[PDB]
């Protein structure tokens, strides 16, 4: 044996340090730990995308809850908050619903007011003066 | 004995005296050092007086007396890096240690 | 027996790390650890907080009395710390009272005094001084430093700053290092009281307002182990407070605490400190 | 991963931005081999950048022990009692300077 | 555990030993020694590979064809087997041809 | 269309021709780079020490 491996223990411990919290021989045996740590790293890599998707769905659920608490619906609230050029996202709307509900009630009243303005505008078709809240701000 | 060389302020007059006694005309800056004996005598006198010796690597670089004058007016100084860093006007948050 | 040296040395270093983990050494002070110069580091302490110090006064502020007593005990085998600590404590209490009555004029003197004693207490001062390199430059007897010695050292630093560069700069120092410890903390996590309902009655009597009525507004699951009582406290046909609780008495106490927060101006939505 | 690694919340030391910004870096400890290639650029760091960096922030104490070491070291100790030790083995002058700026910039 | 516990004893190397301080001397005995001797005449080793380089099969052929008249019997048989195996491997096995 | 087939004939042949000569000049100038003494001496610099 001219030159065999002297630095093998540290490669084993480099792999094994990510398997210490596992169940059964995944935390001791090297083969099982290699396979399970490989799987865990791939799971983390895909779970970043899964985290983004799940947190957006959680924000949607919370905003839907607050909207039905104020009598509105989530599609009505979002679709008639974007028509007022109120370009809030779901995270900020969820945080306002959870912590600061008078602001969210003002936002719901604004969305319902814009809903009634568009609903009356789409009923009396033709040349009519637009609603006060239905005006848009052009940027050039 | 050291490399510590501070060029003298009147080295011009010393070099004039040495080129005067080793030979001679005006425009002395362009006197060729092509002859080996004259170059040897001039540089041996300069090394004996000033204590600073022309290296073998720079011996062919000089062929005029002007190159000799330009060589002897540069300060070469020798000390450890301890004596250079600590004398470089350190800010009061820099402490330099030498375990040697 | 595999020939080589690097793997054995690496395993030696890991064995040293695991031996230091399984049996840590006792915490020795920073002074008898390598890379320590007192003068350059106290200068860096002066420049770190962005002001100037008289270095002799700061050095006398960082030396205690028990340290001098122990050094005169050890010589057989320096100025004290008391006057700078006294001046720093006096000016700190005066400045803290000034700041706390300037922005919160409705608070009574007892609450202001207890807030000052909280900001000058052992816990807040020892938490501040352990993160401002006061403990490392403190010449004390035992490591870790006892809280009284470290508190005296921090207030002596404040007094040395006073004597060096003026009450305005020292007031700014107290504003940025002692006031900022009450951010995010409520009034009664600093000024602890017992039976706030009677103190609310006394406070409303001082305001010449009639005695409040405790009145159960809301509730849920009263016959279960998890109730939810809102009790509102009413004064002259209208409420001054509303508080939640698990029981009626706890909710009444919580609503009384809410009333004290509202009349003294220590609500959660109060105007922040202007830095 | 995050289930094997401990987690913490975002915070500061002593509300570091409210009143004034306090440089949270106490010290720095290079050990520089006088004769050794592994600290080679590190030696040049001591030649060029450490004086300007020390004059750039006077709240930081920099020690170069200059011991006959085999792996050169920077020791960033902080106000909250934390010590982070890193190796400047065989790294260039500019990238060592960026590492030192990383150590000075953080908490 | 496949690693030693105690560090090995220090390997003292005398860089100015008699062999190390004068290694490489007389390697230019031809180009500046009037070419009386070749540098390949200064290397010491087996007589079948003094100033010669080849792969394993050429080394075995040259070793047989120079010193096989005085090799040991079982060594001769083993080297004949090695020559036969190397002929069958180099001429009938491989990837590029 | 804004143009017929007869109108568009040869109207951008000049720009296509110059683009092809540019990419041709880029293709025909593939030739190994220069070598410097300074890089050799900079790798000689690996054993600089202090004094």
């Amino acid at each position: 044996l001219r030159n065999r491996v002297t630095d093998r223990y540290f490669r084993i411990q480099e792999v094994l340090k990510h398997a210490r919290h596992f169940r059964g021989r995944k935390n001791r045996c090297y083969r099982l730990a290699v396979r399970t740590v490989i799987r865990a790293f791939v799971k983390c890599t895909k779970a970043r995308y899964l985290k983004k998707k799940n947190m957006r769905t959680l924000w949607i659920n919370r905003i839907t809850a607050a909207s039905q608490e104020h009598g509105l619906k989530y599609p009505a609230l979002i679709g008639n908050l974007v028509k007022c050029q109120v370009e809030l996202n779901r995270k900020v709307l969820a945080d306002l619903a959870i912590y600061e509900p008078k602001t969210f009630k003002s936002l719901a009243a604004l969305a319902s007011r814009r809903r009634h303005e568009g609903f009356a505008a789409a009923l009396g078709d033709g040349k009519e003066p637009e609603g006060i809240f239905s005006r848009v701000v052009q940027y050039h | 004995r050291s490399r510590a060389y501070t060029p003298p302020e009147d080295l011009q007059s010393r070099l004039e005296s040495y080129v005067k006694e080793v030979f001679l005309p005006s425009n002395w800056q362009d006197i060729s050092l092509e002859d080996s004996r004259l170059k040897f005598n001039l540089l041996a006198h300069l090394a004996d007086d000033l204590g600073h010796v022309v290296p073998n690597s720079r011996l062919h670089q000089m062929c005029r007396v002007r190159d000799v004058l330009d060589f002897y007016n540069v300060p070469i100084q020798d000390r450890s890096k301890f004596d250079e860093l600590s004398a470089s006007n350190l800010p009061p948050n820099l402490k330099i240690t030498w375990s040697y | 027996v595999k020939k080589g040296f690097r793997a054995a040395f690496r395993f030696q270093k890991e064995l040293e790390r695991q031996r230091l983990l399984r049996c840590p050494p006792p915490p020795v002070r920073r002074s008898e650890k390598p890379n320590w110069d007192y003068h350059a580091e106290i200068q860096a302490f002066g420049h770190r907080l962005q002001e100037n110090f008289s270095l002799d006064l700061l050095k006398t502020a960082f030396v205690n009395s028990c340290y001098i007593k122990s050094e005169e005990a050890k010589r057989q085998q320096l100025k004290s710390n008391q006057e700078l600590s006294e001046q720093g404590t006096s000016f700190s209490q005066t400045c803290l009272t000034q700041f706390l009555e300037d922005e919160y004029p409705d608070m009574p003197t007892e609450g202001i005094k207890n807030l000052v004693d909280f900001l000058t207490g052992e816990e807040v001062v020892c938490h501040v001084a352990r993160n401002l390199a006061v403990e490392q430059l403190t010449l004390s007897e035992e490591f870790p430093v006892p809280p009284a010695v470290l508190q005296q050292t921090f207030f002596a630093v404040i007094g040395a700053l006073l004597q060096s560069s003026g009450p305005e700069r020292t007031a700014l120092f107290i504003r940025d290092f002692l006031i900022t410890q009450m951010t995010g903390k409520e009034l009664f996590e600093m000024w602890k009281i017992i039976n706030p309902m009677g103190l609310l009655v006394e406070e409303l009597k001082k305001r010449n307002v009639s005695a409040p009525e405790s009145r159960l507004t809301r509730q849920s699951g009263g016959t279960t182990a998890l109730p939810l009582y809102f009790v509102g406290l009413y004064c002259d046909k209208k409420l001054i407070a509303e508080g939640p609780g698990e029981t009626v008495l706890v909710a009444e106490e919580e609503a009384a605490r809410v009333a004290l927060r509202k009349l003294y101006g220590f609500t959660e939505n109060r105007r922040p400190w202007n830095y | 991963t995050a289930r094997g690694t401990p987690s913490r919340f975002l915070a500061s030391v002593l509300h570091n931005g409210l009143g004034r910004y306090v440089q949270q870096l106490q010290r720095l400890s290079f050990s520089v081999s006088r004769d050794g290639a592994s600290s080679r650029g590190a030696r040049e760091f001591v030649e060029r950048e450490v004086i300007d960096f020390a004059r750039r922030n006077p709240g930081v104490v920099i020690y170069v022990n200059s011991r006959p070491c085999c792996v050169p070291r920077v020791v960033a100790e902080y106000l909250n009692g934390a010590v982070r030790e890193e190796s400047i083995h065989c790294k260039s002058v500019e990238e060592i300077s960026t590492l030192v700026q990383k150590l000075a910039d953080q908490s | 555990i496949g690693i030693r516990l105690t560090l090995p004893p220090p390997k003292v190397v005398d860089r100015w030993n008699e062999k190390r301080a004068m290694f490489g001397v007389y390697d230019n005995i031809g180009i500046l020694g009037n070419f009386e001797k070749h540098p390949k005449e200064l290397i010491r080793g087996p007589i079948w590979l003094r100033g010669w380089k080849g792969n394993e099969l050429q080394r075995c052929i040259r070793k047989r064809k120079m010193v096989g008249s005085r090799m040991f019997a079982d060594d001769l048989h083993n080297l004949n087997k090695r020559i036969r195996y190397l002929y069958k491997h180099f001429n009938r096995h491989g990837k590029f041809r | 269309p804004y143009m017929t087939r007869e109108q568009e004939r040869g109207h951008a042949a000049v720009r296509r021709r110059e683009a092809f000569e540019a990419i041709k000049a880029a293709a025909t100038s593939k030739f190994p780079p220069h070598r410097f003494i300074a890089d050799q001496l900079d790798h000689l610099n690996v054993t600089k020490k202090w004094s």
